[PDB]
């Protein structure tokens, strides 16, 4: 046997303890931490030794499981403290804050040495709510410290309301608050120490030592609740933001969409939203009867903004039973949500109202009977207003009967306050929606008046289409043949007026004759018959084009007709039509006729510098894009549509050609693409016969577009290639327009004009003209002369004009030189 | 021998339970334990129980004070190592990135005798472990406790830690710490010294003893999650507040939102880059590429098909001194762009999380000090910003979390929520741009309207021939010269008898009517009192004349007739006694412009045809349009006859014009009709005319009601004309109604009312008689009763009614004698 | 000191290869707003203006004949 | 029955002068924002100018003389 071993163990008891804790400590730790119903003699009151202390310490530690029901654990701690403290009763007062005024309700009541959970749990409808400044409970809440009261009579802040209600007498009190670190979470209490005068210091030490276990349970409970609430708030905000930004819509639909999706995150049985009327001031015919004495003045509630309180729409969300959503326009005062009077009070004051035990409230009138057959009865409500960015109440939202059967608390108030704050901010979108609608309608109205002031009416059309005289019918009744006969009778002869030559002058002719010549130009291209262009629409469109040009010094209808005639001459006389088709030529001429339809007399620099609306809208090419837009607007009109009998592809091609042509008139854009046209011209000389070159060019779209741009640029500056007589006047007209713009610049703005624009330097015009000829036109005209031999007349005309201008400039320079030496320098 | 004693103890289970299960003397247990145990303990069981209970109570007290986590878990790990007779323990902290899970290290090689300095691991020394490599990954993924008898026989075992730490493992035991259904951490015991493998009792002790570390880790995790959720909520609230402040462009909104929340992100730096949104190029920009002059673009492209081009980058430097910088054109070597991560994010659209940026191969980094401050990139997180159309509009990248830890799932969720909210807010910018464009278009249209209506330089010379008589432009002329010129041209006060109730415009041209309109203003005497410029007056009259459309009835002649009727009501009818000169001025001006832009159709046709007029205006469609157009003309500086007027007078005139013009509506006249009767009845009993004039001059509301009544009476004045002038105007209104009925029949495809169709053109006398009986008779009778000087209107009205009735009876007799006599 | 893990510079890991990245969150938060019940009643109307006040039915009919209605 | 001996509802030893909370208007509330650093050069600032980058300053000045630029 191990008798020598046991003697050795007695020799060194430390080694025996070591062996025991190696080979046996695990067993005792496993057994103690497992279910073992710790055995302590609770029959009588006695001091506790080390073994019983260890047993009770291992208890309240066996309960640190994963489920961690707070109520059961704190109840077990209280039941043990009952025996430990030698007290008679205990209770637990939870801490909650409503309306900014903290309360202290009860959750566990009357736990004695041998009690059970069901007999001590407190239902939500049996709470004894206590203010924070009435009893010793309020005193420990305020002081945040342990309080011991040896005698209740000597205490000044002791309340016997519970004593009378519960037919109990208290002579001793000792309480301590459970804190989360800086905020109280609950209060525990003891009363009526058994077999003693009062609670001693040792009882305080025991309570302080054993309060540690309950603190962790309270901490985990509070942390879980706060985390859940914050997660719900975040989800509510993000869902509301998602649903608000779907589109632009009025306030009602936006609010309904925002409030329907977050129904799951709001733990409420019912909630309804009422919408206020925002009308501030009536009109004269609505205030006449009141002032005259035909109707009594309004007398009733008023919002702080100063408006009458009127709910014109209320939305109900019922969720307790079967989900029903209803909307009641002009709700009656008998409505279930409005009959209480709380929404009207909130609208009057703009305050957040939290109500507990609504039926037992005297200020308001809440229903004390089941509102529906299911027995749902109002118990707790919370109503808050919706305020926009101008501190004006827009609506009132009310919530009823929290799902878990508990009164609303601080977290619910904060969550709903965040929701209503988000809703109040989002009112900007309906306002912008209404403003957008009004602005669009106003824009549409004003654009019609321009159409009337520019369109050719039925009276003016009779100056050309004399259908009312040759027949008795208006042009609508007449068929195409009669219109053709009248037009061929009226239109001027082509070769007699020389409409397809490079020397055509519009000075003798009148504007109506120019319109008739334009119609003749359209006829001479064999385009009218091919595309079934209605002749009445053609005449009306030409007259509208003539009327649309402003009566400016230079950019008149005459300039547009000159550009169109130059384009027609280039197409026919210049033999540049071999590449383009009939549709492309039609687009050529039409875009040429409308290149500066609405010129105001100022260039792009003035538009940019004066911050005109055109500069803000277009930006890059102001006037060219403006002309393109206005010209396309006229063609869209049914009575002025010459492209109506065109399929989708043909119409799209024509429109694209028009946009290419009109914008190409810009001088900077032409300046940036000269070398490419030069390269095309140089490439044109590597083919043997002209037929091969024409065949190749007919299948190259980009080079055709480049030729489009270059011919548009050449036609725009065509006024400088006319005989000397025409140029002598056109130069003066252009100079007058530039001087007008310059003197406008000097007055409205504060920068001196360039020498090309100031009126004082009126005698330097030949120098500027010869510089312009040397800089701009010579390149394009020489390139076109190289490309085709039939464009040489333009080159010789422009070179002759340059010679004459150079002679005039030299004479002026000699005069100035002589006037400055013999008269100013040497004398 | 000590070893002999130990072996004899261990290989003899029968004796071991006997000697140790003996009642030991209290002094023996007192001496055996270190220091002195209390009187309660009497056996080894009691001593061990008391010691363990005291240690656990001390641990609970330690957890009580605050969230220590690391210290408490280290102490419980030391105790568990002592209990289990193992030699190593570790703590692996669960972390999720990029949607995958990882198991880092937080405590390593904790021994029964050790200090927190030698077991804690900094963030730069953690050995990360995926969810597939090693036994710990198996434990984390299976959510179950794992016992391994021999490591060499374990299929899913990784030796990676062994080479690094120079250790050999022969036993492993682990379990996942759970906070519900999510793993928080794993605790593992290695290399059991007690025996060859972990016994079942050790497993039970491991399972039971860890219920406290689970509590501590649960508290820590709950606090972390609560803090993260609170920060996310605050971020969302502040972003929502800043977005709805006003309407601005994308850049301003993004900068405000990102700057306001710079304190809730806890980052060292973060940069926002904005991508270009140009879908297509113009023709003059694609020409060079298609002609071979320039090379086609070849580079990264967004999934939408655009080209990645950051046209603006905003930096937020926060680690040192706040320095917000905006780069107009970001260079290709920018400290944020040089990584290449934003370009890849734009190409793909993936949320990228980087742990060790210097040791990366896909994207290059500086791998050194970015700035003299020595701030080295260590953790990056980049996200796209997409709108509701799934188009990337920018890229946001965040660097170097302040606490020194890699970006976890919570940070990804927070910043993804922020960028998601900012992406949806782009709809505000589109509406801003659309509103600006609409406003510009409306202003352009208004200017183009104003050019045509206004009177140019040449047109004004028909009335103000200063170019020849003075040889000077009208603008540079003096007031006296202009008045002298106007005196000759303007007609005499009695030349056109503008003071009578029978004035007829059928013998005057439009220019004569304009001159008479100017002469009325001269007659009223307001020209000299209010210092109205004469050129401005002439231009305003000409512009008003041009404003009227060239339609059948509602042309300039109708406006002039209404104005003249108001003038003669004020002067001849002696209704000026109740009004001042300013009121008469406003009354005449409003009378001129009461039908300024009539289109030829009534209000009901506007409502039925869904005209934009019927949408912008709700109650009085046309009558509100005329007032707006008239006030638009008067706003122009060159056409403003109210140039020299005090603010109060200007507001009074505008209010009077608003009351007068809208009052022409027939429905309003029908509604508020008995008030005028009550006023007349009050007048009839007051006193002689002097006292009534004295009293009524002070009542504003009664004066306004009489103003509206006079507007209504002047509007329908075309009936109280002599029968020669009548029966000619009545055809014009019939023609206009027939035209409107034709428009209704063709466009809206509805049968017109019997008044508004050409087929029933023989019933015009009966309809005229009915209209006279219904509308005109009440107002004209009441005005005749009020003032006896307006009796001629009533007499002529009754005469016209008699003539129309006679015509109606003739027509009725004709149709009777046809239908019921000739056929039968 | 040599640290518990004997690792310096940065985090190490026994995982090599191209990293994976999260896709996006574009499903959990995604005619407009027509499936919502009660949606029909909501919406601005163009008949919120009173047609006429208290008038005799014969006079109301007579107003329609003259286009004043 | 109940530990608190009341079943009808919560009981308090007070009276009924109801008090209600005021809305918070200090944290968030009290163009719109310009004190933010970097706000000056961040607007639309529409000043798009073609770089030209193909014309020397002789021809550039000549081009600007005629107002085409
Ligand atoms: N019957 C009973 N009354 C209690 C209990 N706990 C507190 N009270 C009483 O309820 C009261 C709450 O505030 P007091 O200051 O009036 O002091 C307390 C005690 O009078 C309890 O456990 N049982
Ligand atoms: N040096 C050392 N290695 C450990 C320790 N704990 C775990 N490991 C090792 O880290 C490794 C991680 O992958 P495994 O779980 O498969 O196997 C583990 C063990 O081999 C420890 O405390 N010290
Ligand atoms: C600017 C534009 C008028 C171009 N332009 C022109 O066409 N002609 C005929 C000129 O004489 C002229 N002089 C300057 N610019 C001119
Ligand atoms: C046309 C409408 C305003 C009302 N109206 C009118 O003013 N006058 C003068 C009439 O003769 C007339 N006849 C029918 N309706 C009429
Ligand atoms: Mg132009
Ligand atoms: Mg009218
Ligand atoms: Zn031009
Ligand atoms: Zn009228």
């Amino acid at each position: 046997t191990a008798e020598e071993v046991e003697k050795f163990l007695d020799s060194n008891v430390s080694f025996a303890k070591q062996y025991y804790n190696l080979r046996y400590r695990a067993k005792v730790i496993s057994d103690l931490l497992g279910p073992r119903e710790a055995a302590v003699d609770f029959s009588n009151y006695h001091a506790l030794n080390s073994v019983e202390e260890s047993e009770i310490i291992f208890d309240l530690l066996r309960d640190f499981q994963d489920n961690l029901q707070a109520e059961k654990c704190v109840f077990n701690v209280m039941k043990k403290l009952c025996f430990l403290l030698q007290a008679d009763r205990m209770s637990l007062f939870m801490y909650r804050a409503r309306n900014g005024i903290a309360e202290l309700a009860t959750r566990l009541f009357n736990v004695h040495k041998d009690a059970v959970l069901e007999e001590c749990l407190v239902a939500p409808d049996s709470e004894i709510v206590f203010p924070l400044d009435m009893g010793v409970v309020g005193h420990v809440a305020l002081s945040k410290k342990i309080v011991n009261v040896p005698n209740t009579e000597e205490d000044e802040h002791f309340c016997d309301f519970v004593d009378t209600l519960t037919e109990y007498q208290t002579k001793n009190i000792l309480a301590s608050p459970i804190m989360n670190g800086k905020d109280v979470v609950a209060i525990i209490m003891v009363v009526n120490k058994v077999d003693g005068p009062h609670f001693t210091e040792n009882d305080e030490e025991i309570l302080l030592k054993y309060l540690n276990f309950a603190n962790l349970i309270m901490k985990v409970f509070h942390l879980s609740y706060l985390h859940n609430c914050e997660t719900r708030r975040g989800q509510i905000l993000l869902w509301s933001g998602s649903k608000v930004f779907e589109e632009l819509t009025d306030i009602e639909r936006q609010f309904h969409k925002a409030l329907y999706t977050v129904r799951a995150f709001l733990n409420c049985d019912r909630y309804s939203v009422g919408l206020l009327d925002m009308t501030k001031q009536k009109e004269f015919f609505d205030v006449w009867p009141v002032l005259m004495g035909e109707a009594p003045p309004y007398a009733g509630p008023r919002t702080p903004d100063g408006r009458e309180i009127n709910f014109y729409k209320v939305i109900d969300y019922i969720l307790h039973g079967k989900e029903d959503i209803k909307v009641i326009p002009n709700p009656p005062p008998d409505h279930w949500a409005l009959v209480s009077g709380l929404p009207t009070y909130v609208a009057q004051n703009g305050l957040i109202c939290n109500i507990m035990n609504a039926p037992s409230e005297d200020f308001f009138a809440f229903q004390k009977e089941p509102l529906d057959e299911s027995g749902w009865m109002i118990k707790n409500v919370l109503s808050m207003p919706i305020v926009n960015k101008k501190e004006e109440i827009v609506g009132v939202a009310t919530f009823y009967n929290r799902k878990d059967g508990k009164p609303f608390d601080e977290m619910d108030e904060t969550l709903m306050e965040s929701l209503t704050q988000f809703l109040g901010w989002s009112v900007l979108n309906p306002d912008t929606y209404e403003l957008m609608n009004k602005l669009e309608n106003r824009k549409d109205i004003f654009q019609d008046m321009v159409k009337y002031h520019v369109k050719c009416d039925n009276e003016e059309i009779q100056t050309i289409l004399k259908t009312r005289e040759v027949y008795g019918k208006e042009p609508w009744e007449c068929e195409e043949e009669e219109l053709a006969e009248i037009l061929q009778g009226e239109l001027p002869d082509a070769d007699k007026y020389e409409i397809n030559k490079f020397h055509f002058s519009d000075l003798p002719l009148t504007e109506l004759e120019l319109v008739k010549c334009g119609i003749q130009m359209y006829y001479e291209l064999k385009v009218v018959d091919k595309f079934h262009i209605p002749q009445e629409a053609l005449v009306r469109f030409m007259y509208s084009l003539s009327k649309g040009y402003r009566r400016i010094t230079y950019h008149n209808w005459r300039h547009g007709f000159n550009v169109g005639q130059t384009m027609f001459s280039l197409l026919v006389t210049g033999k540049l039509k071999r590449y383009f088709t009939d549709l492309e030529a039609l687009a050529m001429v039409t875009a040429a006729f409308c290149h500066d339809i609405d010129h105001r007399g100022t260039n792009n620099l003035y538009q940019m510098k004066s911050q005109n609306p055109l500069a803000k809208l277009h930006g890059s090419s102001i006037l060219e894009r403006h002309h393109l837009e206005f010209g396309k607007t006229l063609l869209r009109d049914e009575s002025l549509n010459i492209f109506q009998n065109l399929n989708r592809r043909q119409h799209e091609h024509a429109i694209h050609m028009m946009d290419i042509a009109i914008i190409a008139t810009d001088l900077a854009l032409y300046f940036k693409k000269r070398t490419m046209f030069q390269k095309i011209v140089d490439q044109s000389k590597t083919y043997e016969t002209q037929q091969e070159w024409t065949q190749y060019m007919m299948l190259d779209q980009t080079r055709k577009e480049i030729v489009m741009a270059m011919m548009m640029t050449a036609c725009d500056l065509s006024a400088i290639t006319k005989p000397w007589e025409v140029q002598s006047k056109v130069a003066l007209l252009v100079a007058a327009e530039f001087w007008e713009q310059g003197d406008l610049e000097r007055t409205v703005l504060q920068q001196n004009p360039i020498p090309m624009m100031d009126r004082n330097k009126a005698d330097e015009l030949p120098k500027l003209q010869v510089g312009f000829i040397d800089f701009v036109c010579t390149f394009v005209y020489k390139e076109f002369s190289r490309f085709h031999e039939e464009i040489t007349p333009m080159l010789d005309g422009i070179t002759n004009n340059r010679k004459e201008w150079k002679a005039l400039a030299d004479e002026y320079e000699t005069k100035m030189k002589g006037l400055e030496e013999e008269k100013q320098k040497q004398q | 021998s000590e070893g002999q004693v130990h072996r004899f103890l261990d290989q003899n289970p029968g004796f071991a339970d006997q000697y140790f299960g003996r009642k030991l003397s209290p002094e023996d247990v007192a001496n055996a334990c270190e220091d002195g145990c209390p009187e309660g303990c009497t056996s080894f069981r009691e001593l061990c129980q008391v010691e363990e209970s005291a240690a656990l109570f001390e641990l609970v007290q330690d957890m009580q004070e605050n969230v220590n986590m690391e210290r408490v878990v280290f102490k419980i790990l030391r105790r568990l190592c002592s209990i289990l007779h193992a030699d190593r323990c570790s703590l692996f902290m669960y972390r999720q990135r990029n949607g995958v899970a990882e198991l880092a290290t937080r405590l390593f090689s904790v021994q029964p005798d050790s200090v927190l300095e030698d077991c804690l691991v900094p963030p730069d020394s953690e050995i990360v472990f995926p969810l597939d490599i090693g036994v710990v990954g198996h434990v984390a993924q299976t959510k179950k406790m794992v016992n391994v008898q021999d490591v060499m026989e374990c299929p899913h075992f990784s030796s990676f830690a062994d080479e690094l730490t120079d250790y050999v493992t022969r036993n492993i035991l682990a379990t996942p710490i759970m906070n519900g259904k999510d793993v928080v951490a794993v605790i593992m015991a290695v290399n059991k010294l007690d025996g060859p493998c972990f016994t079942s009792e050790d497993e039970d002790v491991f399972l039971k003893y860890l219920n406290f570390g689970t509590l501590n880790l649960k508290i820590y995790h709950l606090s972390y999650l609560h803090n993260c959720e609170t920060r996310r909520g605050q971020v969302l609230l502040w972003s929502a507040n800043k977005v709805f402040e006003e309407l601005t462009d994308i850049e301003r909104q993004f900068h405000k939102a990102f700057y306001t929340v710079r304190a809730y992100l806890n980052c060292d730096r973060y940069s926002v880059g904005l991508l270009d949104m140009t879908k297509e190029k113009e023709f003059f920009d694609v020409w060079p590429v298609l002609m071979g002059e320039a090379q086609a673009y070849s580079g990264p492209r967004t999934p939408d098909g655009r080209e990645i081009l950051f046209y603006k980058v905003i930096d937020y430097i926060l680690h040192g001194k706040e320095d917000i910088k905006v780069i107009p054109s970001p260079p290709a070597d920018h400290w944020a762009l040089a990584s290449g991560l934003p370009t890849y994010v734009a190409e793909s659209g993936f949320i990228c999380n980087i742990m060790n940026a210097p040791a990366d191969e896909m994207f290059n980094f500086q791998e050194g000090p970015l700035d003299d401050s020595g701030w080295i990139v260590k953790n990056v997180l980049s996200m796209p910003i997409v709108n509701k159309k799934e188009e990337i509009v920018g890229v946001a990248t965040f660097y170097n979390r302040k606490d020194g830890k890699p970006f976890d799932e919570q940070d990804e969720v927070l910043m993804e929520s922020l960028t998601q909210f900012l992406g949806w807010s782009v709809l505000n910018t589109d509406t801003y741009d659309k509103m600006n464009k609409l406003e510009n278009r409306k202003d352009i249209a208004q200017d183009m309207v104003l050019y045509h209506v206004r009177c140019d330089r040449e047109e004004i010379q028909l009335i103000l021939p200063t170019r020849e008589r003075l040889g000077k432009e009208p603008a540079d002329c003096e007031e006296d010269e202009l008045g002298k010129i106007l005196k000759e041209v303007l007609p005499g006060p009695a030349k056109f008898d503008i003071y009578e109730f029978h004035f007829s415009d059928l013998e005057c041209t439009e220019l004569e009517l304009v001159k008479c309109g100017i002469q009325m203003y001269y007659e009223l005497g307001v020209v000299r009192k209010f210092q109205i410029p004469q050129e401005v007056l002439v231009r305003f009259l000409f512009s008003v004349s041009k404003g009227y459309r060239r339609i059948t009835y509602h042309n300039w002649r109708h406006g002039f007739n209404v104005a003249q009727t108001m003038f003669t009501l004020l002067m001849t009818g002696k209704l000026k006694s109740y009004y001042t000169d300013l009121e008469a001025f406003a009354m005449v001006t409003a009378g001129l412009c009461h039908d300024i832009d009539h289109r030829g159709t009534n209000n009901l046709y506007q409502m039925k045809s869904q005209n934009p007029l019927a949408k912008l205006h709700g109650s009085s469609i046309l009558e509100r349009h005329h007032l707006e157009f008239g006030k638009f003309l008067l706003s122009e500086e060159t056409l403003n006859i109210y140039q020299n007027l005090n603010r109060r007078q200007h507001e009074h005139v505008i209010h009077l014009m608003d009351i007068a013009i809208i009052a022409t509506d027939l429905a309003l006249y029908f509604k508020k009709r008995t008030m005028f009767q009550k006023i007349v009845d009050e007048s009839k009993n007051y006193e002689d005319r002097k006292s009534w004039v004295e009293y009524l001059s002070l009542e504003t509301t009664r004066k306004e009601i009489v103003m509206a009544m006079m507007m209504t009476a002047c509007d329908l004045s075309a009936i109280t004309k002599p029968w020669e002038v009548q029966s000619k105007v009545a055809l014009l209104v019939a023609a206009e109604f027939w035209e409107q009925g034709d428009l209704e029949r063709t466009v809206l495809d509805q049968q017109p009312i019997p008044m508004m169709d050409r087929n029933k053109a023989a019933e015009l006398p009966k309809l005229q008689v009915g209209f006279i009986d219904f509308v005109c008779t009440f107002v004209y009778k009441e005005f005749s009763r009020f003032h006896e000087e307006i009796l001629p209107m009533f007499d002529r009205l009754q005469n016209n009614r008699k003539e129309w009735k006679a015509l109606a009876d003739e027509y009725e007799a004709k149709v009777k004698a046809l239908e019921e006599d000739q056929k039968k | 000191i040599r640290s518990a893990t004997r690792v310096m510079g940065g985090p190490v890991t026994p995982r090599k290869g191209p990293p994976k990245f999260k896709q996006r969150q574009t499903r959990q938060f995604k005619g407009f707003g027509d499936d919502i019940p009660g949606m029909e009643g909501l919406g601005t109307d163009i008949t919120v203006i009173c047609p006429w006040e208290a008038f005799n039915h014969l006079e109301l009919h007579e107003l329609a004949q003259y286009g004043i209605i």
